[PDB]
RNA sequence: AAGUGUAGUAUCUGUUCUUUUCAGUGUAACAACUGAAAUGACCUAGGCUCAUACACAUUUUUUGGCAGGACGGGAAGAGGAGACGUCGCGACCCUCGCAGAGUCGUUCUUGACUUGGUCGCUUGAUGUUUCUUCUUCCCGUUC
C-alpha cells in the first residue's frame, strides 16, 4: 500500500561500570 | 439497543429445558433463539440470521411495541413474550406451526387487536393473555374463543365445549 | 636570513557503538576478543511451564434387493364407514405430598452393595387393514 512508482551513555555506564547486574545478599 | 444480526451472533445459545433447539442473538443487547431478555427490544427486526434453528424465542422482559417483522421461520414453535408492550398484532404474522404464544403481561387494549390471532392456522394451541388489560372486558374468553377456535388452552384454562358453545350462542 | 636525525611523550579534533543470549579467552572485575543461535503457545519483570498387515462368505461397511379465476380450511344441505392398537381437552374421580430410590465406610463431599390409572370427546391426534362427489356462504394466498 503506497509503493508507487514514477512515470543513552551506552558505553559510557560500561566505562563507568554501571548498569551491571549485581546482587547484595 | 436493536435487534442487529452482529448481536445475533453471540447470546447464550443452548437448548431449551425442553431439548427445543436455538441459537441465541447477544453482542450487547436483544436476543432471539432461547433468552431474548432483558436487553430493551424496541422493534422486532433482523430475524434472518436466525436462519430457521430455533423452536423457541424467549422475548420477555424487553419494551417490544407490537409483533411484526417476523421474517418466514417454520421452525419457531413457541414465542414466550412476556413483560413487554405488546398493543398490537402484525396479522400477516402467519409463522407456520407457531404453536405457542406467551403474551402475559403486555398491554393489548381491544377484542378487535386480538383479532390477527385468527390468523394462525390450526398451530396456535396455546395461547395466555393474562396480564393485559383487554381480559377485564367482559366476554372476554368467549371473545377469544369464538374468533381463534384454534386455542386448545387459554390462559392456562382448557377451552371446552361448553363455552365454545356459548361463544356460538353469543 | 632560514633549515637536521634518532628514540619517546603529551594534547586537540575527526571517526566507531549494543536485537538478545549462551560458552571460551581475557580482565583486579570490567572492558575487549573468539564461536553458535529458536520456533511456537499461554498467564499477572517474572515461569521446578510445555512441544519440536488388515476392515467382499452367516451378527454390522462391499447389501435379498428390485418392482373475475385457482388452491387450502371450516360450516350447512343433497346422493367416508367398521376393527385393532398407541399418546392427548375435561372430570362428577382417584389420590395428598420435597424429594432414579434406599442403606453403610470415611471425611466436608464420594466408593461399595441391593431393586398419571379410570371414564367420556358433547363431533382429540396417529399407523396397519378390507370394502365402495356436487352446490352455497365465510376467511387466507397467488395472478
Amino acid at each position: 500500500e503506497g509503493a508507487e512508482q514514477v512515470d543513552m551513555p551506552y558505553w559510557l555506564y560500561k566505562l563507568h561500570g554501571l548498569d551491571r547486574e549485581y546482587r547484595c545478599e | 439497543m436493536k435487534f442487529t444480526p452482529s448481536i445475533v451472533i453471540d447470546a447464550p445459545q443452548y437448548y431449551v429445558d425442553h431439548f427445543n433447539g436455538k441459537y441465541n442473538v447477544d453482542k450487547c443487547v436483544i436476543l432471539r433463539d432461547l433468552q431474548l431478555e432483558t436487553d430493551s427490544e424496541s422493534m422486532p427486526s433482523s430475524l434472518k440470521h436466525l436462519t430457521k434453528p430455533t423452536h423457541i424465542l424467549d422475548l420477555t422482559n424487553n419494551d417490544l411495541i407490537m409483533i411484526p417483522d417476523l421474517s418466514r421461520r417454520d421452525d419457531i414453535h413457541t414465542l414466550l413474550l412476556g413483560r413487554n408492550n405488546i398493543v398490537e398484532v402484525d396479522g400477516r404474522l402467519l409463522p407456520m406451526n407457531v404453536q405457542n404464544l406467551t403474551l402475559s403481561n403486555n398491554s393489548i387494549r381491544r377484542f378487535e387487536d386480538l383479532q390477527r390471532l385468527r390468523r394462525a392456522p390450526r398451530t396456535l394451541k396455546n395461547l395466555t393473555l393474562i396480564g393485559n388489560q383487554v381480559c377485564h372486558l367482559a366476554n372476554y374468553r368467549e371473545h377469544v374463543l369464538r374468533l381463534v377456535p384454534h386455542l386448545e388452552t387459554l390462559d392456562f384454562q382448557n377451552v371446552t365445549a361448553e363455552e365454545r358453545k356459548s361463544a356460538m350462542s353469543f
